């Protein structure tokens, strides 16, 4: 449980990681027109 | 004049030699901080020579 | 009673917080002139 | 009451206190 | 304030006051005045 | 203590006088120049009666 | 500008003083044996407590009391306050002589405000 | 000053009585007024190496992005090794001598 | 002739601003006419609320909600909440009503007679909303300033008088805090918190000396922070993470509007230190607690014994124990067993409620406390009616902790609202299909079938 | 007749004559029969 | 003369004052894609070129005032672009030239009347 609690933190972490860097490359240049 | 790994991310600290600031250049700012400072160095000196002792320092063996 | 000697201006001072919700309602009537 | 009225005079100076400036510019020409 | 502070901070006026104003003002108005020959 | 009705009544009805003459001024531009000055006498009366107002604060 | 407190003294100043007289005298109790003997937040009980009414009780000094000398009387009633912040704000020092030296600052301002203004 | 004596991330300095008798270990606080310059007071020496720190970085912040003047480059001849070490020499002498005095 | 049109620049008489985006001269005359307007409302309602006021009836009964704002700081409060000089209050509105009128003299120079842009003109007030040098500029000039108004509360506390503190003995008093926290270990481990209840993230913050500790480390770094984008740049990861237009500067700022808002939202109901229950009344975990106690000490006087008693319902009347070991109050007070006011913090014991001293140790002072909390819980109407929504009108009181918590909740909310609806038209400001999809080259026409 | 007025001068004092009287009945919530003072 | 027992000397272009709106020096904005050259990796014989041809890129422009007008400069610049595109950039030099006009015309601020006979020279000079 305490061996669980680990295991959702690192799920979230590995989630929003790779959410918080998602966006950090380039987000504004996949909008299907100028700079696409 | 050897390349390694290391002196090719220090060479732009060293690349220059003789540039220089023009004629008579940032002076008188460090001419005002060295008048800070010795000021400073003044106020510090008769603080521990109780000289120019205030309320509450008492420069002695009673203190934390 | 808020004032020292003021005294006369409790009926002045009760209305001006109300001053800036008349603010916008003048910008309507400044575009109901020229602009439509 | 005395100064129930001077509270409501102060209010109906001010509020068409208001529109005056529009008005105002509206006729004399300015540019509004 | 403290009565040796301010004792400290008069001469700091007149510390400044009497040494080096006339120092500055004594040495500038005059070598300004009898400046140097560099035409030869 | 009764010139403070008289002086902070004036300056009531010098400030509704600001109200109004302001957007005038600043309105027309053809106007503008004998209006440009006529700020300066109209704010710096209003200054130093804001000022006067101040000191006879604390005097009463 | 009031000299006779017939009843403004003997029903309420004389309850003024005598319900913080009544902490006064029961005072060397548990408190004193708090910084003698070990119990640091039971001392924080008692300086918002038992001495949380001696304070806002001792308030009203400008509520009853002969205002020519109030403003100086403020100050007298501020210092047995602020001195009283050092007792316990020295609980999380963890050193009870800090604390014990405060104490007896509370003996030279809370009976001097007794011996003081039976007016 | 902040990361050792302040006990973030680290243990205190020596601090005593006066009348030396429990002298141990614990953290001090860095006390900012004039109660820390005189140097019986601990609390200055925490006080100390932030302040003088904060300071020592914005001089080394400040003196990577500008260049001394010409003025100043041939009259302290700053091309030149020796006369670096000789300002070296002649500030840690005046820096022997406080430790020789405190 | 005219610059403001619906043919010359595609904008209706509604998006009311929109032919100010490149317009740069009169924009500044609409932040400045817009600043002398919330200093008016700054001045005018402090003016509303004195000669609205009685000093001897308490601050937060007549529903007034700046006048606890200036008791903060302690403007002529003697001890436990009374006030003792409303002047200082009279002087704080009429320097920003006199001060509205300066302020609104610049806004409306510079959206009517002054220029219309001013690129050209000073170099250094001119924007493109593309030069990124200059655009972080703007900012470094307004963080040393914000920088400058957090150190100004802490020089109110060191020096001039002081802050009010709530945890002072003797009810309440203001004093001149000697020593704020600077050890970052506690300060800024606040924010790695947990934001429910226990923890309280960013609301918890007893001891005022945390407060006035924060504003120490808001304040040098917001000079630290100011001072950085003065001389440099965005970074490169920067220059592509962002829209860099006109538009989403706004929704970034209303992103971040919309978010301080929420803890505003929340600073004023759950918090009793920065915000005084003398003052602003009590809180929903103030009230109820307040409540129990009450007749808690009823009981004592009628001598019943506290312990042994078992409610209506097998639990514990007064004194049952929350899930963690804190002797708490009972009955539906065990949502509240978090409950750290001033009152009752000389009945915490070790445990918690102790019962050594909850007996013969209640004062008259305390329970009068208590007991004014009761009547006065967060508990409105719409208009004035107060208490329970069942009882009957008798008397009025919204109690203004309540009464503006949810009103920045309206405004939280719906800044969370334009903030996305801008955030739509900024992405599409710099992909250029803010006016719709093409006719010819449909961009969906050449995605592939599913 | 060409005595035309511009209607948004006569928009405002229609507005305001809307406006004063639901005005007053808001004032009448608070000082009458139903406002249980 | 070598040496270096006391002297070297370069530098200045920096960061001093100034508060003011006046004085529109054409501003020089940089071309996309462009970044400053180190020395180290350019070379002391590659550069030894480079650096007098800053001279001779004004020096130029000094002849061509005084013989009024810019034909001079027009003619040898023409493909100078497509010389030099091998060893040197392309865009490190639009970035030098531009504030090499901007801070030449800074100092006709005070004559208020040749200020504007350069700026027609200088960018004779850009645009070629
Ligand atoms: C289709 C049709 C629909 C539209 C029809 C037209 C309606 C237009 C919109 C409504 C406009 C309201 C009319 C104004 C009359 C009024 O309301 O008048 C009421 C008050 C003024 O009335 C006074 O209101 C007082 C309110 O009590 C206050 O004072 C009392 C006595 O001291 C108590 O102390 C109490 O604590 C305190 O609250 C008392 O009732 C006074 O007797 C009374 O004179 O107006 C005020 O102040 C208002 C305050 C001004 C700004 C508003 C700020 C709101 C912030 C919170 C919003 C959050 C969401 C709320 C949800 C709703
Ligand atoms: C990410 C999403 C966050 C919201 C998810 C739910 C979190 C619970 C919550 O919302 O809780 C809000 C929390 C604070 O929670 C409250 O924080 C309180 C701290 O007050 C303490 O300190 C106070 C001092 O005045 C009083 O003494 C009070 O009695 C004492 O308990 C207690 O911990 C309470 O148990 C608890 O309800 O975070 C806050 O302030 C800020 C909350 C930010 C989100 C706001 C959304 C609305
Ligand atoms: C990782 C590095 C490291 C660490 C943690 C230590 C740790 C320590 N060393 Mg040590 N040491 C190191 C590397 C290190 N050493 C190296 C590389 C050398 C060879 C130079 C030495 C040589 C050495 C000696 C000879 C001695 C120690 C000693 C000590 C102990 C006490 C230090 C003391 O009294 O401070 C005293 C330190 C100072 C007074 C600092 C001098 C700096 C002056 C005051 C300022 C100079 C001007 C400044 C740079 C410019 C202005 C800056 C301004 C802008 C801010 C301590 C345990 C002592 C010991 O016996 O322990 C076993 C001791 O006598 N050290
Ligand atoms: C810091 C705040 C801020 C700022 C400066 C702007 C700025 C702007 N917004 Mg905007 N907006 C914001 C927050 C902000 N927004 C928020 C939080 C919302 C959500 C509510 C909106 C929703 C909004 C809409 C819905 C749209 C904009 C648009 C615009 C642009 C044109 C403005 C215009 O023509 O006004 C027009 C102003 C009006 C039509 C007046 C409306 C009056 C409302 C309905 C009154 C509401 C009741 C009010 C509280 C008074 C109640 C009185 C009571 C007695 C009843 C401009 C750049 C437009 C755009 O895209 O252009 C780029 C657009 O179409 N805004
Ligand atoms: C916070 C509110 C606010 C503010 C500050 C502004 C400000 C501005 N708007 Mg605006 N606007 C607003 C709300 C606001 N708006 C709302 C809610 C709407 C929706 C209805 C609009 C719709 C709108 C449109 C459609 C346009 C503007 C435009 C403008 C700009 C120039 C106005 C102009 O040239 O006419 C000047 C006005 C007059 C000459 C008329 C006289 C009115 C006076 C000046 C009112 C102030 C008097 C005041 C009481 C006296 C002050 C006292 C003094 C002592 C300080 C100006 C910066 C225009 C623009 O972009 O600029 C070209 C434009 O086209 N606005
Ligand atoms: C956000 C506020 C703001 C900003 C950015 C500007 C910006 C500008 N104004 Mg301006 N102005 C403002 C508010 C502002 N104003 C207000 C409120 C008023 C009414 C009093 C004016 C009245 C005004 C006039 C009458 C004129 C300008 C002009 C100008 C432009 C030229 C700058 C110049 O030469 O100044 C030079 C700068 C100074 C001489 C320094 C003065 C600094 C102040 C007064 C000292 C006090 C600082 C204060 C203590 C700081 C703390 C702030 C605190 C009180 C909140 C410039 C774009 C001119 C213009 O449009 O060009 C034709 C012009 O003629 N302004
Ligand atoms: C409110 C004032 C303010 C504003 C608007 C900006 C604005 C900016 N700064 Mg900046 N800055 C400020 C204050 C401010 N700064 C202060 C006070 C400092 C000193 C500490 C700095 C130090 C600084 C440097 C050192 C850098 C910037 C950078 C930037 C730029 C991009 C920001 C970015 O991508 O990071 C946004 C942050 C992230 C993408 C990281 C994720 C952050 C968290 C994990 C997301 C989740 C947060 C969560 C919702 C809330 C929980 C909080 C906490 C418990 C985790 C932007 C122009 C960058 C730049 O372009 O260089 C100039 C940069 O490198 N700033
Ligand atoms: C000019 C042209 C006008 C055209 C109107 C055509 C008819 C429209 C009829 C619709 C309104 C019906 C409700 C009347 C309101 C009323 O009588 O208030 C009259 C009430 C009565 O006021 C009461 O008077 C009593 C006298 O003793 C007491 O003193 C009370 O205290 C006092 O409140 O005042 C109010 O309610 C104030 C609120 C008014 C707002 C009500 C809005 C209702 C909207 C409902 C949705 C309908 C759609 C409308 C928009 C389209
Ligand atoms: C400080 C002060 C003052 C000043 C004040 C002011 C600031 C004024 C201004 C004012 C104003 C500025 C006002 C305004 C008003 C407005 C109005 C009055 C408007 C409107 C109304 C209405 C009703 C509307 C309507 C409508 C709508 C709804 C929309 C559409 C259109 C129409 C029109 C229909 C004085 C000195 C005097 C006094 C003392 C204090
Ligand atoms: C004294 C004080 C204090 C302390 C301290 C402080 C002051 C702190 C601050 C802190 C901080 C300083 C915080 C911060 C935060 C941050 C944030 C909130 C941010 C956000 C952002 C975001 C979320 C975004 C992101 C992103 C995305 C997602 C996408 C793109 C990319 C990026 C990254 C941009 C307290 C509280 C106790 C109280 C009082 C005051
Ligand atoms: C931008 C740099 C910031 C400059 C200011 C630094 C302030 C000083 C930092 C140390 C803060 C206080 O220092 C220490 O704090 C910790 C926090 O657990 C306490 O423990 C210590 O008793 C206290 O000495
Ligand atoms: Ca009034």
């Amino acid at each position: 449980m305490v061996t669980l609690k680990i295991i959702v933190n690192i799920v979230v972490l590995f989630f929003v990681g790779l959410f918080i860097f998602g966006f950090l490359s380039n987000d504004p240049s996949r909008n299907p027109k100028r700079r696409d | 004049a050897q390349r390694t790994w290391l002196g090719d991310r220090l060479r732009p600290l060293n690349s220059e030699y003789g540039k220089v600031a023009p004629g008579w250049g940032t002076t008188p700012l460090m001419g005002v901080f060295m008048g800070l400072f010795f000021v400073f160095l003044l106020i510090i000196l008769q603080i521990y020579n109780s000289s120019l002792i205030l309320e509450n320092v008492s420069v002695d063996w009673a203190n934390l | 009673k808020l004032p020292e000697a003021y005294s006369i201006f409790s009926p002045v001072v009760d209305i001006l917080p109300v001053i800036p919700v008349f603010f916008l309602l003048l910008a309507f009537v400044w575009q109901a002139a020229v602009g439509f | 009451n005395f100064e129930l009225i001077a509270q409501l005079l102060m209010l109906s100076l001010i509020v068409i206190a208001g529109p005056v400036v529009i008005v105002l510019l509206a006729f004399r020409g300015g540019d509004l | 304030m403290t009565p040796s502070l301010m004792n400290f901070f008069y001469s700091l006026l007149a510390g400044l006051l009497i040494i080096v104003v006339p120092a500055t003002v004594g040495l500038i108005f005059i070598s300004q005045k009898d400046k140097i020959i560099r035409r030869s | 203590t009764l010139l403070f009705q008289v002086l902070l009544a004036a300056l009531v009805i010098v400030s509704f006088l600001m109200i109004v003459a302001v957007p005038v001024a600043y309105a027309s531009p053809q106007n503008w120049s004998q209006s440009k000055p006529l700020i300066f006498i109209g704010s710096g009366l209003w200054a130093v009666l804001v000022i006067l107002v101040g000191v006879f604060n604390y005097l009463v | 500008e009031p000299p006779s407190y017939s009843s403004i003294q003997l029903e309420k100043i004389q309850e003024y003083k005598s319900n913080i007289v009544a902490i006064r005298d029961r005072s060397t109790t548990e408190l004193v044996s708090y910084i003698q003997k070990g119990d640091w937040i039971n001392i924080d009980n008692f300086a918002h407590g038992p001495f949380g009414t001696v304070l806002q009780e001792m308030n009203y000094v400008v509520r009853n009391l002969l205002p020519n000398e109030q403003p100086e009387a403020r100050k007298l009633s501020r210092e047995v306050f602020e001195h009283l912040q050092d007792m316990s704000e020295a609980a999380a020092k963890a050193d009870r002589q800090q604390a014990a030296i405060s104490y007896q600052e509370a003996l030279k301002d809370l009976d001097l405000f007794l011996s003081k203004f039976p007016q | 000053g902040a990361f050792h004596l302040t006990g973030l991330f680290g243990p205190g300095m020596w601090v005593s009585d006066p009348y030396g008798l429990t002298g141990s270990i614990q953290p001090v606080a860095p006390s900012w007024g004039p109660e820390g310059f005189n140097p019986f007071n601990a609390g200055g020496i925490a006080a100390h190496h932030i302040a003088a720190g904060i300071v020592g970085i914005i001089a080394g912040l400040f003196h990577l992005s500008v260049r001394p003047p010409q003025r100043l480059y041939k009259a302290l001849r700053m091309g030149n090794i020796e006369t670096v070490l000789s300002s070296s020499i002649a500030a840690v002498f005046f820096a022997a001598f406080v430790v020789a005095g405190t | 002739l005219g610059g403001r049109d619906q043919e010359s620049t595609g904008f209706a008489w509604w998006s009311g601003n929109a032919r100010l985006i490149n317009l740069s001269g009169k924009l500044l005359g609409a932040h400045v006419a817009h600043a002398g307007l919330i200093v008016f409302w700054a001045g005018a309602m402090t003016l509303f609320e004195v000669s609205h006021f009685v000093p001897e009836k308490p601050m937060y009964e007549q529903g007034l909600i700046l006048l606890p704002h200036l008791a903060t700081q302690g403007w002529g409060v003697g001890a436990g909440g009374e006030v003792i000089n409303t002047f200082p209050y009279f002087v704080v509105g009429v320097l920003h009503l006199i001060s509205s009128a300066v302020l609104g003299l610049g806004g409306i120079y510079h959206a009517v007679r002054g220029p219309e842009v001013l690129e050209e003109y000073s170099s250094f007030f001119g924007y493109d909303w593309k030069d990124k040098n200059q655009m972080t500029n703007i900012i470094g000039y307004h963080l040393i300033l914000l920088g400058c108004g957090a150190l100004l509360l802490v020089f109110k506390a060191m020096f001039l008088g002081g802050v009010y503190d709530t945890w002072a003995p003797g009810g309440g008093d203001v004093r001149i805090i000697n020593n704020p926290t600077l050890n970052p270990l506690v300060i800024f481990g606040y924010l790695l918190k947990a934001p429910f209840g226990g923890e309280g993230w960013m609301i918890g913050v007893d001891n005022m000396e945390d407060i006035i500790g924060g504003h120490i480390w808001i304040g040098l770094i917001c000079i630290a922070g100011g001072v950085w984008h003065i001389l440099t740049k965005p970074f490169g990861w920067a220059r592509r993470a962002f829209i860099w237009s006109g538009e989403a500067y706004l929704s970034y700022s209303l992103g971040a509007l919309s978010l301080m808002a929420f803890i505003a939202s929340a600073f004023v109901w759950f918090n009793n230190t920065a915000y005084p229950s003398e003052f602003y009344g009590p809180t929903n975990a103030e009230a109820s607690q307040a409540q129990s106690f009450v007749f808690l000490v009823r009981d004592q006087k009628l001598g019943a014994n506290i312990g042994s008693a078992q409610g209506p319902t097998g639990l514990g009347k007064y004194l049952m124990r929350s899930p963690t070991g804190e002797i708490i109050f009972g009955g539906e007070t065990m949502r509240f067993w978090d409950f750290k006011g001033p009152w009752l913090e000389p009945l915490r014991g070790p445990n918690g409620l102790d019962l050594n001293k909850l007996k013969n140790d209640i004062q008259p002072w305390q329970v009068r406390r208590a007991a004014e909390y009761m009547t006065h819980a967060p508990n409105g109407s719409i208009n004035s009616v107060g208490g329970i929504i069942t009882e009957a009108q008798g008397f009025n009181y919204v109690n203004p902790r309540a009464w503006l918590a949810a009103s920045h909740f309206i405004l939280a909310f719906f800044f969370l609202i334009g903030h996305l609806w801008h955030a739509g038209r900024a992405r599409a400001a710099v992909a250029g299909f803010e006016k719709g999809i093409d006719r010819e080259t449909e961009p969906v026409l050449a995605m592939p079938d599913l | 007749g060409d005595a035309k007025l511009p209607l948004w001068l006569i928009a405002t004092v229609a507005g305001t004559g809307v406006l004063v009287v639901v005005g007053l009945f808001f004032y009448g919530a608070y000082v009458g029969v139903g406002s249980a003072l | 003369i070598s040496y270096v027992d006391n002297r070297g000397g370069g530098f200045f272009d920096g960061i001093k004052s100034l508060f003011q709106d006046s004085g529109t020096g054409p501003a020089v904005f940089l071309p996309p894609g462009f970044r400053p050259i180190n020395v180290s990796r350019y070379g002391p014989g590659n550069m030894t070129k480079s650096l007098r041809d800053l001279s001779w890129f004004l020096r130029y422009t000094t002849y061509a005032i005084v013989a009024g007008d810019p034909n001079i400069i027009a003619v040898n610049v023409r493909g100078l672009r497509e010389i030099i595109e091998n060893a040197c950039s392309s865009a490190a030099t639009l970035v030098a030239l531009q504030e090499m006009r901007r801070s030449a015309l800074g100092y006709l601020q005070n004559d208020k009347e040749g200020q504007e006979i350069a700026l027609q020279y200088f960018n004779v000079l850009i645009s070629e």
